[PDB]
């Protein structure tokens, strides 16, 4: 429908907290810190344990509690396909995203999922999903985003352009791509 | 029972370790006190139901600024601690901890805790402090700081005399068990 107004997703509607990202320190530098302090070691062990970049997003899964079957995206390799792939999602449904990743060498500080929504070259939203900090390990990690509700659409029932990326406090660009989502009725 | 994970942050020497030890053992440790109290879950029965409270003590040193946050994922309640007889650590709640905890734990209840309640009256304390143009932290002050970082409750306690130390963890659990209804944020458009 006519969308001349939508260029104004209200104010940012933000509440960013002034947080200074942590200086860059390596796990080795971390364990060689206070090595005479037993408790610290138990503390570091309780938290870390015992051709690839540091982080690798395996896939996003859309946890929808209405229509059977999963809903995933294989964030591995060929991503151009997403630009011609079409995705639908019923109106105002209760959903949540399941981000699954894997950390390899160092620590990921403040990893986050940023999702810009577009409707004719008009960013009508910027949502940030704080995933968190994690240590390296073989077992992948899985993080569920808070419960949510898709928009209504006697108005916003058109197709949209979606640009996503995974970054963190170190402003590292772990992943990024664009896809197309559409809101139907059934 | 049900598992509620609790993390305890705050400046060094505020009393986060002695707080967790005086709570789990029912006795104040004096001389020997580890930098970090080992992770421990305690069985408590608040409001007629058992709970598996997982207590985490961290290292407030800025030296571990990147390591510490690895404990925030999966947390249900965070306690920002500060000494009542340390104006420094107080100012440090809005400057360091609140921004840290909130940024790593959005939509996670926060409890502000003023430790060392037993030192608020002590003569000696109000002197070496009283000679630096500094006075002890008042209750209204902490209450005000709470209202400011948006904490669900303000509590004061002392590990030494174990005063009010019981309510701090009852309130933390009460904050996770049955809190107010979220506003259903991010409700697109
Ligand atoms: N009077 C008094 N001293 C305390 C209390 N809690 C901790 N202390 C003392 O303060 C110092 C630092 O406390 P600690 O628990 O190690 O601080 P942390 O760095 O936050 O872990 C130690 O010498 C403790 O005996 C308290 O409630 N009252
Ligand atoms: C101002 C916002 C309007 C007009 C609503 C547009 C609809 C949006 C932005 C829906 C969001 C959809 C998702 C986050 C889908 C998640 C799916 C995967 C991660 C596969
Ligand atoms: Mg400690």
């Amino acid at each position: 429908e006519q969308l001349a107004q939508i260029a104004a997703e209200n104010e940012e509607d933000e509440h960013s907290v002034n947080y200074k990202p942590p200086a860059q320190k390596s796990i080795q530098e971390i364990q060689e810190l206070d090595k005479d302090d037993e408790s610290l070691r138990k503390y570091k062990e309780a938290l870390l344990g015992r051709n690839v970049p540091n982080v690798v997003v395996t896939g996003l899964t859309l946890v929808c509690s209405s229509a059977p079957g999963p809903l995933e995206l294989d964030l591995t390799g060929d991503l151009e396909s997403f630009k011609k792939q079409s995705f639908v999602l019923k109106e105002g449904v209760e959903y949540r995203i399941k981000i699954s990743f894997r950390v390899n060498r160092e620590i990921v500080s403040g990893m986050k999922y940023i999702q810009h929504t577009y409707r004719k070259g008009v960013k009508i939203d910027k949502t940030d999903y704080m995933v968190g900090s994690y240590g390296p390990r073989a077992e992948e990690y899985e993080f569920l985003t808070p419960v949510e509700e898709a928009p209504k659409g006697m108005l916003a029932r058109g197709s949209y352009s979606i640009k996503s990326r995974f970054t963190d406090d170190d402003k590292t660009d772990h992943l990024s791509w664009e896809w197309n989502l559409t809101i139907k009725k059934d | 029972p049900q598992a509620i994970k609790c993390v305890v942050v705050g400046d060094g020497a505020v009393g986060k370790t002695c707080l967790l030890i005086s709570y789990t053992t029912n006795a104040f440790p004096g001389e020997y006190i580890p930098t970090v109290f080992d992770n421990y879950s305690a069985n408590v029965m608040v409001d007629g139901k058992p709970v598996n409270l997982g207590l985490w003590d961290t290292a407030g040193q800025e030296d571990y600024d990147r390591l510490r946050p690895l404990s925030y994922p999966q947390t249900d309640v965070s306690l920002i601690c500060f000494s009542l007889v340390s104006p420094a650590s107080f100012e440090n709640v809005r400057a360091k901890w609140y921004p840290e905890v909130r940024h790593h734990c959005p939509n996670t209840p926060i409890i502000l805790v003023g430790t060392k309640l037993d030192l608020r009256d002590d003569k000696d304390t109000i002197e070496k402090l009283k000679e630096k143009k500094l006075t002890p932290i008042t209750y209204p002050q902490g209450l005000a700081m709470a209202k400011e970082i948006g904490a669900v409750k303000y509590l004061e306690c002392s590990a030494l005399t174990q005063r009010g130390l019981k309510t701090v963890f009852d309130e933390a659990i009460r904050a996770v068990l049955c809190p107010p209804p979220v506003k259903k944020r991010k409700r697109k458009c």
